RNA sequence: AAGCUCGUAUCAGUUUUAUGAGGUAAAGCGAAUGAUUAGAGGUUCCGGGGUCGAAAUGACCUUGACCUAUUCUCAAACUUUAAAUAUGUAAGAAGUCCUUGUUACUUAAUUGAACGUGGACAUUUGAAUGAAGAGCUUUUAGUGGGCCAUUUUUGGUAAGC
RNA sequence: GAGAACAGAAAUCUCCAGUAGAACAAAAGGGUAAAAGCCCCCUUGAUUUUGAUUUUCAGUGUGAAUACAAACCAUGAAAGU
RNA sequence: GGUUGCGGCCAUAUCUACCAGAAAGCACCGUUUCCCGUCCGAUCAACUGUAGUUAAGCUGGUAAGAGCCUGACCGAGUAGUGUAGUGGGUGACCAUACGCGAAACUCAGGUGCUGCAAUCU
């Protein structure tokens, strides 16, 4: 009862039907795992500049 | 050419290889103490020989390094014991030299049956000024050729001051 | 118990040396590679004849050793033991395995069986030096050794001066100049590179020009 | 060298030479690595060091930062500037170390603006203290001690430098246990001692004691002190006055020079051997297989 | 049985370059990285900490995070029939600024020049790149250069 | 395979023009076993277009047959007749991309003389049929057109 | 299968250009590790024999090893060098340059860092070729014994293994 | 390698050469020289919280590991680690 | 140009043997009250810059030098290789077609360049 053990045969045929999807790319990617000290500050910085545009619409 | 490639003695190292720990060693130690006035240093065995009866790290031998005037005395002193005759060997090609004597008593020092009799290895190492280069921390370097102690240079040196002999071929 | 040579003629395997990974491999059946007057000086024996492979195959320690004897036996009994210098140019460094035989094809890694030299097209197998006044004897000797080997080899008259890498003229030119100097059974050549001082030591007989 | 020593081409061919500045035994790269490199998120922020070197009796103090083209001196002071402030002798002692470092802090601090705010300690009872930050105002100028290859013994004068650069105003982070007057068997500094050194009190007491016990030696070394008439007691006032001088004007005067760069150049090439041409070299050899070959 | 640990098959990969062992020169440490930068990745075997996995060797990605001793690089790795985003935490010893961008960045500045430069004169630019064109005609003289005639050569042994 | 597609050759005996640069030269290199090519003369470019020349128009493979078809689709680039089209191709003018993409791949028959060879799938140079056969391409194409 | 959001658009089992990574093939071995044939010249207060010896840290042969410069031959688990084929990223509007706002992060510092306001430049806007368009979402079948050919290739004498 | 009484092939002493030919528990391979090896000094970061990441991958788990945040400490003159 | 302190690239910088170095610098060099470390003030610490020296370090030059670096239609379009054929050959293997293309070899040319700060006939 032995059998084939392993093969890549036909696997790239398969990968290429639907395609090897190029990575897809966004403006504004996530900050996932970016330095928390930085982010904490970056948060208040943004709060700040936003305020100063609401302010510039007085 | 010579201004101060004068040939000082770097150091004298007296060494008693007492192949065993315990009293007989601490006595050989006591000898080297009172001989140098310096508190002497102990050596452990490198490995085990068993037909020398020694074990690794046993404390097997004492020695002591002595520098300046104090060194010239002891040298000269033991040099007498050797009737001021060495051999054409004894003088390494790097220019140092040594001898042995049995019985330390042949150089001042009384007998005392509680300390016994010990053999001694004398080893004089020669150098010149500006040797600090090789030994100092920063910009450690190597003494230029025509400034290195050699056998010839040291034999003639030895043969002159002291007025001793060299013997053999 | 020697399998027929037929079984290992071809190079089907990456080379399997004797190694810390191998270890228990039988001694090579050939063990002298230099026969005849091998002490002989380079000027002594100018003619070089080669035995040259025409196949990518494998030669056994055994077939080298047999061939060695055959060529050397012929050569000395026809022209004397100091007439030539025989050199086996090929060492049997490749171990052959054997699956000697409860089990079956399970776990079939073989044990060392014997040794072989792996050999190219145009690879030199035997080399011989003599005096031109001996070509045919030498040649005939290599011809008789051929029958000891699988696959086609063909004998080839050299252009070089004995075991040297120089053509006869170029060697003569280097010699009847100053540039050559004797050594064991080979030779040493003056270089224009290196210390001038101890280049004159060796090769005193150079550093002139004329006669 | 010895014959059975001596190098094979194989040895030499595979040899990997250390960094030049190690072969010279002048730079510890392990230390430098950890001194120079900066938080990667503090970006182009230089990491200044207070380099302190001793030559056979000149003290060198520079404030240096790094650049991959090479380092950058912000400022430098040498103890050979100390005659300008009323110190002519002993330009390598522990207090010439302090003075020079004080000079270096005052100088840079000045040329930076922090001259006024952050004066450091003007009183100087040699108390242990590094310079605190002005409430609402610039943080102090921060600098890290580059000992170089110096051993860190407690009493080393490389820390004398450190003391007066810190007493000067700089923030040079440091603990107290390599200052003279640190008691081994109690985590505690006597500052009566450390003050004494800052003002050269050990050198003076040496002078006082040598006076009435051996004037043979007292005249050999301390020659200058006799020759310019300065018996001990004054030494503290000398350096105390020096200190004050320095704060009054650390702004570094360069030497009047005399002779141009071009000039020093000229007379120095008079003494510089010049490499030969390969044509020339071929006619030393040809010349050599004339004589050494052509039979005398 | 089989073996597939972290640094497996990496014998020569993480090796150190002939006569280039030891300390890493300080310039490696003086270089600066900013989020958005492009870096090439290559492991320094002498720096075991913060080391890329072998897969990422010779791979180029963008910096997304700047930390005390390291940068975070995102790499798009393809698994199955698709790419997934991967974020690496590399120490600065295993990364260098990529030049894959200079022939562009240097070309952009250049483009801006001859764009404004020309325009001011009175246009006619053409600043897209173009492939190796074929050769135009040309006349070759014979003066001092009559054609040498060669033939093939007979077979021969020299050996 | 991908290259034959990019060159628009997805069926036997079809054909298209290719402007030669290093960036296409290497495409030609990669398909030598499966194509024949060469340098067409005016006569055969003229007769390719006159006889089997179709534009692509909202896809829809449309026969040339009248000049208004050409001008409606390529007039933008100059080019407002069939012989304009040809002139753009043969001189490899400034708008060769647009002009040449406009032409559908030519659909040819088997050569009428035959192939001149016992076996097609060796290079022209070895008495076979593929590769650059330079000006000998015209005799082929004509026999296939 | 159902579609859905869009549409010149964004797309690519391809090339080009630029910039990386790699240690295979070849090659190498008078280059390192490891193997391997041959001599030649050296070196011993020091490996053994032997002649002279009262001995010698004596002399003379001798055979060993070691050393120097050479010589024939090799490596899947050797290597300085090092391909071809494969392989990462890049070729812009999510771009480039100017001015100077926000923060609690960070700097000696209104220094930087990050995100921004305001301003300047358009289809030769930034290589080729192609694009019966592109993107996206759900749900579900069968399958989960494979076999063959060229080339690379392991075990095996070999096999339609 | 060349030197020093007993001391010999091997004990302990000194100088010279020395790219690592050593050593780093262990298999092997990588790595390392003012060190990652050897000697000494001070220690408990082998700790506390809970996330992100790489390998194996289904991009589940487990194992192992990486770079940060928030504590409390250690060591060092210090940058640091 | 020299020299120094801190450097970058890390042998065109290393290695062997000789010779040359003005001025400053560096250095070797003297001392042991003090802090400090040693079996030994040799290293390490301090003190003098006074008492002495270019001997060494250092820098530079020499060498049909060892090494290293660079180049070249030197070898070699060779080895190897991507692609093709109902090509040759019993086979082992080999030639041809469209491309890519080494390493050794050999010969020639080299032997640190350079940043910041101070200093100097
Ligand atoms: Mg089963
Ligand atoms: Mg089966
Ligand atoms: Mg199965
Ligand atoms: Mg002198
Ligand atoms: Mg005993
Ligand atoms: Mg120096
Ligand atoms: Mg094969
Ligand atoms: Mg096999
Ligand atoms: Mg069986
Ligand atoms: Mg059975
Ligand atoms: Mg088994
Ligand atoms: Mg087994
Ligand atoms: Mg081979
Ligand atoms: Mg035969
Ligand atoms: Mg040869
Ligand atoms: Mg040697
Ligand atoms: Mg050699
Ligand atoms: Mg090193
Ligand atoms: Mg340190
Ligand atoms: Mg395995
Ligand atoms: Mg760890
Ligand atoms: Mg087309
Ligand atoms: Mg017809
Ligand atoms: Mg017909
Ligand atoms: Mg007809
Ligand atoms: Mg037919
Ligand atoms: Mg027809
Ligand atoms: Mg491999
Ligand atoms: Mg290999
Ligand atoms: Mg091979
Ligand atoms: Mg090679
Ligand atoms: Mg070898
Ligand atoms: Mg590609
Ligand atoms: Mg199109
Ligand atoms: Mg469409
Ligand atoms: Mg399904
Ligand atoms: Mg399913
Ligand atoms: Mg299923
Ligand atoms: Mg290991
Ligand atoms: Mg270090
Ligand atoms: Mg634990
Ligand atoms: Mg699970
Ligand atoms: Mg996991
Ligand atoms: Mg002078
Ligand atoms: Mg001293
Ligand atoms: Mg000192
Ligand atoms: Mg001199
Ligand atoms: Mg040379
Ligand atoms: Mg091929
Ligand atoms: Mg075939
Ligand atoms: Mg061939």
């Amino acid at each position: 009862a032995k059998s084939k053990n392993h093969t890549a045969h036909n696997q790239t045929r398969k990968a290429h039907r639907n395609g090897i999807k190029k990575p897809k790319t966004y403006k504004y990617p996530s900050l996932k795992g970016v330095d928390p000290k930085f982010r904490r500050n970056h948060k208040h910085a943004l709060h700040g500049t936003a305020k100063a545009l609401a302010a510039a619409k007085k | 050419q010579n201004p101060m490639r004068d040939l000082k003695i770097e150091k004298l190292v007296l060494n008693i290889s007492v192949g065993e720990s315990g009293d007989r060693l601490t006595r050989a130690s006591k000898v080297l103490e009172q001989l140098s006035g310096q508190t002497p240093v102990q050596s452990k065995a490198r490995y085990t020989v068993r037909t020398f009866g020694i074990r690794r790290n046993e404390k097997i031998a004492v020695h002591v390094t002595v520098r300046g005037p104090k060194a010239e005395e002891i040298l000269e002193r033991g040099l007498k014991v050797k009737e001021y005759q060495l051999r054409d060997r004894n003088f390494s090609a790097t220019g140092n030299f040594g001898f042995g004597i049995d019985e330390h008593i042949d150089l001042g020092i009384k007998y005392d049956p509680s300390i016994g009799i010990f053999g001694m290895d004398f080893y004089v190492v020669m150098n010149r000024p500006g040797a600090r280069v090789t030994r100092r921390k920063r910009c450690k370097g190597t003494v230029g050729n025509s400034h290195k102690t050699t056998k010839e240079d040291t034999v003639s040196w030895f043969k002159q001051k002291y007025d001793a002999d060299v013997l053999d071929k | 118990a020697r399998r027929p040579a037929r079984c290992y003629r071809y190079q089907k395997n990456k080379p399997y040396p004797k190694s810390r990974y191998n270890r228990a491999v039988p001694d090579s059946k050939i063990r002298i590679y230099d026969l005849g007057k091998k002490k002989a000086t380079v000027d002594e024996f100018p003619l070089c004849v080669h035995l040259v492979s025409n196949e990518l195959e494998q030669l056994s320690s055994e077939a080298l050793e047999a061939a060695r004897i055959c060529a050397n036996k012929y050569m000395t009994t026809v022209s004397g033991r100091d007439a030539f210098h025989l050199r086996v140019r090929v060492h049997p460094f490749h171990v052959l395995r054997i699956n000697k035989m409860q089990q079956g094809m399970r776990g079939a890694w073989g044990k060392p069986h014997g040794l072989a030299a792996r050999v190219d097209i145009g690879q030199i197998i035997f080399s011989v030096r003599t005096k031109d006044s001996n070509k045919d004897v030498v040649v005939e000797g290599l011809r008789r050794a051929r029958y000891k080997f699988p696959g086609q080899q063909k004998i080839i008259l050299s252009k070089k001066w004995g075991f040297t890498n120089l053509d006869r003229p170029e060697y003569l030119k280097k010699r009847e100049a100053g540039e050559v100097k004797d050594d064991g059974a080979f030779v040493k050549f003056l270089s224009k590179k290196g210390s001038l001082e101890n280049n004159i030591r060796e090769f005193p007989e150079y550093f002139a020009a004329q006669a | 060298a010895f014959q059975k020593d001596a190098k094979s081409s194989a040895y030499s061919s595979r040899f990997q030479t250390p960094f030049r500045r190690r072969r010279e035994g002048k730079t510890d790269y392990y230390q430098r690595k950890r001194l120079v490199t900066q938080h990667k998120a503090k970006y182009n922020t230089p990491k200044y060091r207070l380099v302190v070197r001793f030559t056979n009796k000149d003290i060198i103090c520079q404030i240096i930062s790094s650049t991959i083209t090479g380092d950058v001196v912000l400022a430098a002071a040498y103890s050979h500037e100390l005659p300008r402030y009323g110190i002519t002798h002993g330009l390598t002692n522990w207090a010439a170390a302090y003075a020079t470092g004080l000079l270096i802090a005052r100088r840079t601090l000045q040329k930076l603006g922090l001259d006024e705010t952050y004066k450091g300690v003007e009183e100087v009872e040699g108390e242990y203290e590094l310079t605190e930050a002005v409430e609402d105002g610039p943080r102090p100028f921060k600098v890290f001690l580059d000992i170089g290859l110096q051993r860190t013994t407690t009493g080393a004068r490389v820390f004398g430098a450190l003391k007066g650069a810190s007493d000067g105003g700089l923030y040079v982070p440091h603990s107290e246990n390599r200052f003279p007057g640190w008691d081994f068997e109690t985590e505690e500094i006597d500052p009566e001692l450390l003050r004494s050194y800052i003002f050269g009190g050990h050198v003076s007491q040496y002078m006082e004691e040598l006076a009435d016990d051996d004037e043979e030696r007292f005249s050999e070394l301390f020659k200058g002190y006799l020759a310019d008439d300065i018996d001990a007691d004054s030494l503290e006032d000398i350096y105390t006055s020096a200190h004050e001088a320095i704060r009054a004007d650390p702004a570094f005067k360069p030497t009047e020079k005399k002779f141009t760069k071009e000039q020093y150049a000229a007379e120095s090439k008079k003494y510089r051997q010049t490499k030969l041409s390969k044509e020339e070299r071929a006619a030393r050899v040809a010349a050599k297989i004339a004589a050494l070959a052509g039979q005398q | 049985g089989k073996s597939h640990g972290y640094r497996s098959r990496t014998r020569y990969m993480f090796q150190r370059d002939f006569r280039k062992h030891g300390a890493v020169h300080l310039s490696t440490y003086l270089k600066v990285y900013k989020v958005g930068d492009i870096v090439d990745i290559k492991a320094n075997g002498s720096i075991q900490k913060g080391m890329p996995h072998k897969f990422y060797q010779g791979k180029t990605g963008v910096v997304y995070n700047v930390t005390k001793s390291s940068v975070g690089v995102i790499i798009n790795k393809m698994v199955g029939n698709r790419y997934l985003e991967k974020r690496l935490n590399l120490r600065v010893e295993h990364i260098k600024h990529s030049k894959c961008r200079q022939e562009f960045l240097e070309r952009v500045k250049a483009n801006a020049a001859k764009r404004a430069e020309a325009k001011a004169q009175g246009v006619a630019v053409q600043l897209k790149r173009q492939p190796a064109q074929p050769r135009e005609s040309r006349i070759v003289s014979t003066e001092g250069n009559v054609p040498q005639t060669l033939a093939p050569v007979p077979y021969e042994t020299f050996i | 395979r991908k290259v034959l597609q990019l060159l628009r050759l997805t069926r036997i005996n079809s054909g298209t023009f290719v402007k030669v640069t290093k960036a296409t030269l290497e495409l030609l290199k990669l398909i030598e076993p499966y194509v024949a090519y060469g340098y067409p003369s005016y006569s055969t470019i003229r007769q390719l277009v006159y006889k089997r020349g179709f534009g692509k128009i909202n896809k829809q493979r449309v026969p040339l047959s009248d000049n208004a078809i050409i001008e409606a689709n390529l007039g933008k680039y100059g080019i407002l007749s069939i012989d304009d089209l040809i002139h753009e191709i043969i001189t490899v003018g400034p708008h060769f991309k647009q002009a040449n993409n406009f032409l559908w791949p030519f659909k040819l028959s088997n050569p009428s003389g035959g192939w001149g060879v016992p076996r097609k799938f060796k290079h022209f140079i070895q008495g076979g049929s593929f590769g650059n056969r330079e000006e000998f391409i015209n005799k082929l194409v004509k026999s296939m057109n």
